[PDB]
């Protein structure tokens, strides 16, 4: 459901192999409790990009893939609807539940 | 149906006493055997005659007895004469009182004599009892040899424990497993395989033995007996002893619940076993904290708590891979 | 039969079983602890006709004061209105009551304090006498403290009434002395209290679990052809 | 016609295990009713054949319900899911009839479930690359969508073609098989024979593992795995 | 309504690779916009490189790029009078300025 893609790319702001340890913005996307503070931490987490796929391209492993935007749309169609912060909560905190999975990188 | 009634003292040495008269009973036979709880009394209902129960409960005091001789007033490891008994009298009273038990019912004598609970069998106890205005010396209550050996036969045989030294002090974890409904003999069986014998940790890098909850949940970790839990409602009840400059005493009395852990565990080790244990353990002993988050987490349902958790794992040295993860996600539902 | 009615929202029970160390709590008042309650209210109510050089002489005469307008030694009896849980607490229990260890000894023990909702009392007497009819009405409220004074404790509404013998499941607590004849909760009680007797009670209180948690429901008992009714529903109950 | 290996059907699979067992029964029936009495039971030469042709008649039955054959259809990977454990479920109904007797039937349906791969409960190492734990198994039997038809008659055509004592089959249903293999664990597991239980259904085990000749070979050092068969030479002519 | 995908489409050549235009600052003001004239006035910014990347499309054989119609145009007008409260304000600027950083293939 569109979670493994965008877990894989937070996943690149933790990992050990990408030395920049993004970790502002986990917090920022775990810790929503409202529609406005959640886009602005995924926009923050999207925006470092160009930093991970220099990273990885000047480290010798494949660069990073973002997230495609078939599902750009998805993230929005759903998140509107979520008035309520009890069950904005499940995929707020999901979103950086799955920033903390395996998802290898580089070999 | 002989539906043996069980002393009402106190609904954790009763327990005790109406938990190891299943095990009296397997070991002698007894076949349908089943525990229906008055609230405290725990009756058990079931087909066995008197000699046979009698049988029983002599096969389990001499299995008990020879794996006390295995260590050496003798004074033996094991759990019922020092892994679980905090006070060091008990540790040559308790191995004589069940010799003393075994010989009188081994020549067809039923016991005629009374001696002191320890705090061990049953925290309510202790040493002084306030009467009208002031207490008891000596130790007021006392019990009835038989019902004492059954319930140490049952503490020994199906009680799990842990203890952890850490130099000169000594923290003692006691868990007791309660049904709230009903249970049949293979139920309490599969309860009774959680039961390992010697859990004398101690060691350094284990100082996560402490904080009972944690502890518990590490010894739930490796414990693949029955997901009963999830069919049928159980309760925990546990204490922790402490001899803190042989000052002994009880510190938590809490009283959880197990069913939630176990569900919990079942459903993260669903998906990936290798990537379980071994996640489970490295966050346990990087991140206590965490751990701490966690397992508040898993009893209070929260979601703040696995992120916490996973955050601090990933600080130290917590791989956290994916299909946790996942198992974590269809959790939450 | 004058049965005094009175409904107690305060959270937490005070009444701890004999036990040491750990203090193990009550999971309903017994009838001691509500009968010294009401003595204690007969005390401070109407101090002239309870009088003593000590207050436990005091505190036995009201007793037996209260006895004697009691039905039996089978005293008043409790509805639990909300689900029960065992809260435990840590408590710094001083010890200098035994002997030696000077009077200065305290060390942390624990002592779980029962939490409540809403629980309602039935004191069942034998059509006491109007001129005291208020006095005892008036007596069952101003139940400050239950237990030690760490709990306190606070009315709702009093009332008399009688069972109009109406068919209901028994939400009270009994003796399981007569009620054997009728899942089940029965623990000693201590009904009778001690001043220097006890008596295994029912209760309608079960350890089902819906979901996760388990806490303490109600017990749907057998229905008794005595009974009462408040706020419209009606609890059976068991009287001699 | 279904097929409990990727190129063998179960029907010659079975012939051949029973053949296989046929020039055996003689070097281990002494060795096998000599176990039997420590736990109870008492029987003759032939009453231990009838009971390990039983075993060998009904070994591999969870291979053929609708999901071991639909993943040996033709690649599907199996998932972790241990087909023999419904295997004992039908054994303990099944061997309850064929001795009017309760634990020769526990034992054989112990032993029937013992061989494949054991399932490790109670305490562990903090590493398993296996599918060997309960809490995975447990939740692949919840797939248990019962049997496929076929299999009620097959045991009905399989004991009666060999020897012919009397025909019964159970019906397996998703709770009943959950039932019938906990109740065979925890009476392995905790009744007061401890050490004794394990050593009588390894005995039992020896026999039934000998299916490498009944089936396809596929192990390098089968010349060790083929010495037991073996025997002492009749004769010098 | 639909043109925030269409925004977005021209918003991501303005960072993408194959097009030698990291045009990272006017993302970074439509999407930190605070006020409504600050945000129309990076749109314009954006929009102002239009003819700079489709001179360059056809010359480096790449599809010309999807520039906005006046429709969405006037679809972002309206939202944009319509919404005086900066909390809303900011997850509108964020949603579409999202789109510029995503594996879109342009250039096949
Ligand atoms: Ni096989
Ligand atoms: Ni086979």
């Amino acid at each position: 459901g569109w979670i493994r893609n965008i877990g894989r790319y937070l996943s690149y702001l933790v990992d050990d192999t990408f030395e920049e340890y993004a970790y502002d913005v986990v917090d920022g996307i775990a810790k929503a409790r409202t529609q406005e503070e959640l886009l602005e931490g995924v926009y923050k987490a999207l925006r470092l990009a160009p930093k991970l796929k220099k990273k990885a391209e000047s480290k010798g492993c494949p660069p990073p893939r973002i997230p495609s935007p078939e599902d750009i749309e998805a993230l929005e169609e759903k998140v509107e609807q979520l008035s309520n912060p009890k069950d904005l909560r499940k995929l707020a905190v999901s979103l950086a539940l799955w920033a903390f999975a395996s998802w290898n990188n580089c070999p | 149906f002989n539906e043996f009634k069980t002393p009402q003292i106190d609904p954790i040495f009763d327990l005790y006493v109406a938990y190891g008269y299943v095990v009296s009973l397997i070991r002698g036979g007894a076949k349908e055997a089943t525990l229906i709880p008055h609230g405290a009394s725990y009756l058990i209902q079931t087909d066995v005659s008197n000699e046979e129960f009698r049988h029983g409960l002599v096969d389990a005091l001499s299995s008990m007895l020879s794996l006390h001789i295995a260590l050496a007033k003798l004074v033996s490891d094991a759990d019922f004469s020092a892994g679980a008994n905090i006070n060091n009298v008990y540790w040559d009273s308790v191995p004589r009182n069940l010799e003393k038990l075994m010989k009188d019912l081994e020549k067809k004598r039923s016991v005629k004599g009374t001696a002191t609970i320890p705090i061990t069998l049953m925290p309510s106890a202790g040493k002084y009892m306030l009467k009208h205005f002031g207490v008891q010396g000596g130790n007021p209550i006392k019990v009835d040899l038989l019902n004492y050996a059954l319930a140490w036969v049952g503490f020994h045989y199906y009680t799990p424990y842990i203890k952890y030294a850490k130099g000169d002090t000594t923290w003692i974890h006691i868990y007791q497993i309660a049904p709230v409904e009903e249970v049949d003999m293979i139920s309490i069986l599969s309860l009774k395989d959680l039961k390992m014998h010697l859990p004398h940790y101690y060691e350094s890098n284990l100082d996560f033995l402490i904080n009972r909850r944690l502890a518990l949940l590490y010894h739930l970790l490796h414990s693949e007996a029955l997901e009963l839990f999830t069919e049928k409602e159980f309760v925990i009840h546990s204490y922790t002893l402490e001899r803190s400059g042989n000052n002994q005493a009880i510190r938590s009395f809490e009283e959880e619940e197990i069913g939630k852990l176990m569900d919990f565990l079942w459903k993260l080790k669903r998906r990936d076993f290798y990537h379980a244990i071994k996640f489970i353990d490295d966050l346990l002993k990087k991140a206590t904290e965490g751990a701490l988050a966690l397992i508040d987490a898993i009893m209070n349902e929260r979601l703040e708590g696995f992120y916490t958790a996973l955050k601090l794992g990933k600080k130290a040295g917590v791989v956290s891979s994916r299909e946790i993860v996942a198992a974590l996600e269809d959790i939450i539902c | 039969m004058d049965i005094l009615l009175v409904c107690l929202r305060f959270p937490f029970f005070s009444v701890a079983k004999r036990s040491y160390q750990v203090r193990t709590s009550f999971l309903l008042p017994p009838p001691s602890a509500l009968k010294g309650a009401l003595a204690k209210g007969l005390i401070l109510l109407k101090p002239e006709k309870y009088a003593s050089s000590s207050l436990d002489e005091a505190a036995l005469k009201a007793i037996k004061e209260i006895e004697s307008k009691l039905v039996d030694i089978k005293a008043v009896s409790v509805a639990p209105l909300s689900p029960l849980i065992r809260n435990a607490f840590l408590l710094k229990r001083l010890r200098n009551l035994e002997s030696g260890s000077n009077a200065e000894k305290s060390d942390a023990m624990r002592r779980e304090y029962t939490f409540t909702r809403e629980l309602l009392v039935a004191y069942i007497f034998k059509n006491l006498t109007q001129e005291e009819k208020n006095l005892y009405l008036k007596a069952a409220m101003l139940i400050d403290v239950i237990g030690d004074t760490e709990s306190l404790a606070t009315p709702v509404w009093a009332s008399f009434v009688k069972p109009e013998d109406k068919k209901a499941p028994l939400a009270f607590s009994a003796p399981y002395t007569e009620i054997y004849s009728l899942r089940m909760y029965i623990e000693k009680m201590r009904v009778s209290p001690e001043y220097s007797q006890e008596e295994i009670f029912y209760l309608p209180i079960e350890e089902r679990r819906y979901k996760r948690i388990v806490y303490y429901a109600r017990i749907y008992p057998p229905e008794v052809e005595k009974a009462l009714t408040v706020d419209g529903e009606v609890l059976g109950i068991w009287i001699p | 016609s279904c097929k409990a290996f990727q190129g063998q059907t179960l029907r010659e699979h079975i012939e051949a295990m029973l053949a296989a067992w046929e020039i055996v029964k003689n070097k281990y029936i002494p060795s096998i009713i000599r176990v039997m009495k420590t736990v109870g039971v008492k029987f003759t030469e032939e009453d231990a054949d009838k009971f390990m042709k039983t075993l060998i008649i009904l070994h591999d039955v969870g291979k053929c319900s609708e999901v071991y054959q639909k993943h040996l259809s033709n690649n599907e990977p199996l998932r972790g899911f241990r087909h023999e454990l419904v295997s004992a479920y039908y054994a303990y109904n099944i061997l309850k009839d064929m001795f009017k007797d309760e634990t020769i039937a526990f034992i054989g349906a112990l032993v029937v479930m013992m061989h494949h791969e054991p399932i490790l409960m109670g305490q562990i190492r903090s590493l398993d690359k296996e599918e060997l734990t309960p809490e995975v198994v447990l939740d692949k039997l919840r797939t248990f969508n019962g049997v496929m038809e076929g299999t009620e008659s097959f045991i009905k055509s399989m004991i009666k073609e060999k020897l012919g004592v009397i025909p019964k089959v159970p019906s397996p249903t998703q709770e009943d098989v959950l039932r019938e293999v906990i109740r065979l664990s925890v009476l392995a597991r905790h009744r007061p024979d401890s050490g004794k239980l394990r050593m009588v259904v390894g005995a039992l085990l020896i026999p039934l593992v000998c299916d490498y000749k009944g089936a396809a070979a596929a192990a390098a050092a089968a010349a060790a795995a083929a010495a037991a068969a073996a025997a002492a030479a009749a004769a010098a002519a």
